[PDB]
RNA sequence: GGAGUAUGGUCGCAAGGCUGAAAAAUUGACGGAAGGGCACCACCAGGGGUGGAGCCUGCG
RNA sequence: CUAGUAAGCGCAAGUCAUCAGCUUGCGUUGAUUACGUCCCUGCCCUUUGUACACACCGCCCGUCGCUACUACCGAU
């Protein structure tokens, strides 16, 4: 039951997301790990993969005033500080709860905003290691952040927001787009301006000076447009002289200058480039008068020009450590020890110890790749319907074939002895190759999907449109048998090295597992998400374990299987887009995988409450009348030092405290625990009730509360002397708030009475006749009995 | 059935605006509603690829 | 409608600015300016307990009683809207009390007779809403009126512990 | 047995007894009483 | 002869297997805090069995 | 186990199921001890409705689902 562990993970340069850094070293960003490579030479410097976490990363930021100590923010929202000195992560933050989106840096480096697709900003000490705190606006995610102490964002819903740090809220809105919304910000690192991006390619351009009157410090100094009318991705300045650079995702960047608004900016250049751009960098270049230009293409390559100031030029690339548009096929060799790589519009070989290219080959499209046996020479079949064959030696096609007129060749597969190929097309025929020429073709009723061989090169099977399999015989080609049940297309098969089973996936989101002795289905097995696409058993039974199997599927999936116990042995996570193509060793030592992803991987008590919150009150009343004898002794600093959950609660007065923990409870039970207050409680309570009166509020409570004191302990207090002065003081205070109050509302009652009769007599009749019955509320009142 | 516009009443019969309203409270809101609620054949181009 | 709602995010925010400010005033008079009546209840809560009144001031703030005095009939109208829930509840009563009678010390009477709004139709008209205000105000001049006749003891009681 | 209270708990039906209302005879459309 | 009621026997259908054992949801799923009501399966005052030895129905 | 109750004491019957290695009746004598409280343990129920005056209260909180819209990403 041994289980297998990724061995290697490559292939591959920068993802679909953003952050490209520069330091004259370059780093990207794969699928989850954080590598860094030489521009000059296309071998990469290092990589950072961190065991622990297997979430991609989208978010990279390099500490100003202290490079080779780096931020990244992942898809499931943590953060880590690495360093390039040594490959680890120093620390990492867990804050978020989705997509880190923007990385900011302090000027001095102390600090790190984080921004996210879940649409909280968080910001971070970075030597107490601490969420400082979170500012909450934004209705929609954000697009930018920039440190300035002060922050300027914008957000998706078009928002460009400027908030404190000190004071935690933010002090000035505007909207960039009415209708539209913001997607990149840029910011003149003297802190001049800035310029909002938005969907349509419109360059709002804002000037920005360096509290309860009107504060104002942006300004819409206008706006402009590019040339492309795309969602611009984004806009990055020159950090030294005065350019700055637009792009969306397109195969273009409009590089333009600075000296109206338009008058201020036009465009220095545009350069195309070879593939669609995810991401721009800057990069000076120590003794170059001239400006490079990182771009990191979406289709997996790294591009360097170079930018005259008073024409662009594709100075450096990398493109070799990886395909470019989506691998399809995969074919390792015999020995083991190479492999050749399908994609569309490229074929690469590779050493797989090297884990590095070898051979490169361009296509047009690569549906599927096979080596031929003795590895010295390959075979793709392609969309077209074609057919081309290359040697592995001197790097070149050898033959070329049209296999089917435009109907792509969907399976391929050599004969065991190896002497012939099959090919099954998009047409109704398999035709048979031997090494070459056309020994024989097969005339079916639909288009062949997927086919193979049986190991001994006795029967084959072929899995057609129509959901179903044909099995054949190897030497004539009469039905042996067909398989059924699958609501969907069979997308693959695969057979026993003994030729006794058969595992059949299909679209249906589950697999079969055939008997291959008259065809029984062994098992019917549903244990994928998704669309299975591709399944392999083990050739090698030597380690006794050869029907065991593998399930590719769509779902980012691949899973280990045993036909005998017909159970999920192993289930195997690692890559994040879409599987598409794996392969098993011969000796099955190992396997690879090729995904979506553009990645392959080798896989080896109540009244009590309130006693002591009057108890603490006092304590708080009394240190703030000894700190006010302080303040009145000399202005000197004096610190009242109110409780750390005084200060928790936001320097709340200690009046507001306890009629809140008061007013808390229930009137039933306030009676009963103002019953259980003991005698030395009362007066510092009376106290609390005569600054109640003197700074009155909820005043029926306070004169409620007032009597039960009273009445409870009417003789106690006529027993005690030092109540007198205190009861005199709830006294006045309370007889005078008292009047004031009746006093105010009886002038409104009257006021009231006085307009109501005026209003009347504004109402009363205009015309005088005969009928005078023209001259009343009514309520309904159901009653059951 | 007597509210404003663009404002709801309270349970406590207080105006608020749904403009003037936080998230957190229409979060908080919804909840208390839905509380009292329950209280009461392709192409095989497109398939393989 | 596009320039519109720039305005309204504008001086929505900077309304969110002064409540920051506790510019009590200005955030006052663009609140009533956005209809927003929770915060604009928020802020009358405080401004009737500053807990340092101008003991001239009406309400603790003569700017408040200036702009009060300022508003035009509309505005006074919807904030008797404002002010018939306010007393309604009786826990937002003070507050509701205060500002009324300050409103009723400010305007002339003829005027807040002569009122004619657009808005006055079905339940929402005048008569009503002040009727309503009418029987609020009665309870609560009852409630705190018996709570005087109460309140009567701790004189009688300090008139004891005078006696010994 | 326990399988058939399995079903019947799925498919939920009991024979229970009932609160049926007093004022069903009298008030056959059950009005709440108070205004209206 | 009519109308019913039963009763049994006859007849036709039901009675042709892409197949091989192990959802609904504007209403739902699950908590948590506070507050009440209760109970010799809770607290508290005690009482009283069995459980030690012998006899044996029963049950395992 | 909280009132003719715990317990004691016998006398009889022998009821279509059970029960004589005992069941079930009837009478006889008859106490102590709490008779309160949700603190521990729990169990239930509030936070919706089902009636209006006085009176009082005054927007519970969490993680997800489902729905409409918005825009993003990548294959065909």
């Amino acid at each position: 039951y041994l289980k297998f562990e990724p061995s290697k993970s490559f292939g591959v340069v920068v993802s679909s997301n953003s952050n490209l850094v520069w330091s004259g070293q370059a780093i990207v960003a794969a699928n989850e790990e954080v590598l860094v490579w030489d521009i000059k030479k296309g071998e990469l410097l290092s990589r950072w993969r961190d065991e622990n976490c297997k979430f991609r990363v989208t978010a990279i930021a390099q500490s100003r005033t202290d490079p080779d100590v780096f931020a990244v923010g992942y898809e499931d929202g943590s953060i880590r500080l690495w360093d390039s000195k040594i490959a680890t992560s120093v620390v990492s933050f867990n804050g978020h709860k989705s997509a880190i989106t923007v990385l900011a840096f302090d000027k001095t480096g102390v600090r790190l905003a984080s921004g996210s697709k879940d649409t909280d900003i968080i910001v971070w000490d970075l030597v107490a290691e601490v969420g400082q705190y979170k500012l909450r606006g934004h209705k929609d995610q954000v697009t930018g952040l920039y440190f300035i102490g002060f922050l300027l964002t914008t957000g998706k819903d078009s928002l460009i927001k400027l908030w404190d740090l000190s004071s935690r809220h933010c002090i000035e809105t505007h909207v960039a787009q009415a209708n539209g919304e913001c997607w990149a910000l840029g910011v003149s690192p003297d802190f001049t301006g800035c310029i909002t991006a938005g969907n349509d390619g419109e360059i709002t351009v804002w000037a920005l000076d360096a509290l309860s009157q009107s504060v104002n410090f942006l300004q819409n100094r206008g706006t402009l447009h590019r040339s492309s009318k795309e969602r611009a991705a984004e806009v990055v300045f020159h950090p030294l002289r005065d350019y700055f650079a637009v792009h969306g995702v397109e195969k273009s960047v409009e590089i333009w200058r600075i000296r109206e608004v338009s008058d201020v900016f036009v465009q220095h250049v545009i350069v195309r480039t070879t593939g669609k751009v995810r991401s721009v960098d800057w990069a000076l270049n120590p003794g170059v008068k001239d400006l490079q230009l990182l771009v990191g293409g979406t289709n997996n390559l790294l591009e360097l020009y170079n930018i005259v100031g008073k024409d662009y030029n594709k100075a450096l690339a990398v493109e070799l450590p990886g395909h470019r548009t989506d691998i399809r096929s995969v074919a390792i060799s015999s020995d083991d020890k190479m492999l050749a790589s399908a994609a569309n519009g490229s074929l690469k070989i590779w050493n797989i110890k090297t884990q590095q290219c070898i051979r490169t080959f361009d296509c047009g499209y690569a549906l599927c790749c096979a080596f031929l046996p003795g590895d010295k020479v390959v075979i793709v079949g392609t969309k077209e319907g074609e057919l081309q064959l290359y040697d592995v030696a001197s790097a070149s096609l050898l033959e070329t074939v049209n296999a089917h007129d435009g109907h792509a060749v969907w399976a391929l597969q050599v004969h065991p002895d190896g002497r012939s190929v099959v090919s099954g097309g998009a047409d109704k025929t398999a035709k048979f190759w031997d090494f070459l020429v056309q020994s024989r073709i097969l005339k079916v009723s639909d288009d062949i999907l997927s086919l193979r061989f049986s190991p001994d090169a006795r029967l084959l099977a072929v899995a057609l449109l129509d959901s179903t399999v044909k099995v054949f015989f190897n030497d004539t080609l009469k039905l042996y048998l067909n398989l059924y049940g699958h609501k969907l297309p069979v997308l693959s098969m695969d057979i026993s090295y003994d030729s006794k089973l058969i595992v059949t996936s299909s679209a249906d989101k589950n697999i079969r597992i055939w008997g291959l002795d008259f065809g029984d289905c062994h098992k019917a097995l549903f244990g994928h998400q998704d669309s299975i696409l591709q399944v392999a058993f083990i050739p090698h039974n030597s380690d006794g374990n050869g029907h065991y199997f593998f399930s590719a599927s769509k779902d980012r999936t691949i899973k280990y299987w045993d036909a005998d116990k017909f159970e999920q042995i192993q289930r195997i996570d690692g890559h994040h887009g879409e599987i598409w193509a794996l392969a098993v060793s011969h000796s099955g030592r190992f396997l690879v995988s090729a995904s979506h992803d553009k990645s392959i991987r080798v896989w080896e008590m109540a009244g009590e409450r309130i006693a002591e919150a009057l108890e603490l009150g006092m304590t708080d009343l009394n240190t703030i009348r000894e700190w006010e004898e302080a303040r009145q002794i000399n202005p000197n600093i004096a610190p009242p030092q109110r409780n750390p959950i005084f200060v928790a609660l936001g320097n709340i007065p200690a009046e507001t405290y306890v009629l809140n923990t008061l007013q808390k409870i229930k009137p039933a039970s306030l009676h009963d625990a103002l019953l259980v207050l003991p005698f030395s409680t009362i007066p510092s309570l009376l106290t609390f009730l005569n600054l109640f009166a003197q700074r009155e509020l909820n005043v029926p409570l306070t004169c409620r509360i007032l009597f039960f004191v009273l009445k409870t302990h009417h003789k106690q207090i006529v027993a005690s002397r030092t109540m007198r002065a205190t009861l005199e003081k709830v006294r006045a205070n309370l007889r005078a708030a008292l009047r004031r109050q009746k006093d105010e509302m009886g002038f409104n009652i009257a006021a009231l009475k006085v307009v109501s009769m005026q209003l009347r007599d504004k109402s009363v009749r205009e015309y005088v006749d005969e009928t005078w019955e023209e001259k009343v509320r009514k309520r309904a009142f159901a009653s059951l009995s | 059935d007597t509210a404003e516009k663009g404002e709801v009443v309270t349970k406590a019969g207080i105006p608020i605006a749904k403009q003037e309203m936080s998230r957190e409270e229409k979060l908080r809101r919804r909840r208390r509603e839905k509380e009292r609620i329950r209280k009461a054949v392709q192409s095989s181009g497109a398939y393989k690829l | 409608a596009a320039q519109a709602a720039l305005k309204l995010v504008e001086q929505e925010q900077t309304l969110e600015n002064y409540i920051h400010a506790g510019a009590y005033r200005d955030a006052i008079v663009l609140a009533l300016q956005l209809n927003h009546p929770g915060r604009l209840l928020n802020l009358f809560t405080n401004v009737v307990t500053t807990r340092n009144p101008d003991p001239d001031s009406l309400t603790g703030l003569k700017a408040v009683d200036d702009v009060l005095a300022k508003l035009s009939d509309e505005q006074i109208f919807q904030l008797l809207l404002r002010l018939r829930d306010w007393n309604t509840n009786a826990r937002t009563a003070p507050v509701a009390q205060r500002v009324l009678w300050a409103l009723f010390k400010s305007h002339p009477a003829n005027k807040l007779s002569s009122l004619s709004v657009k808005g006055a139709r079905g339940h929402k008209s005048l008569n009503e809403v002040l009727d309503a205000i009418k029987v609020y105000t009665e309870r609560h001049y009852k409630r705190i009126e018996e709570l005087v006749d109460e309140s009567y003891l701790v004189e009688y009681t300090l008139r004891e512990m005078d006696a010994l | 047995i326990e399988e058939l209270i399995k079903r019947r708990i799925l498919a939920g039906e009991f024979d229970e007894v009932l609160r049926r209302r007093p004022d069903m005879f009298g008030n056959p459309h059950g009005v709440r009483r108070g205004l209206v």
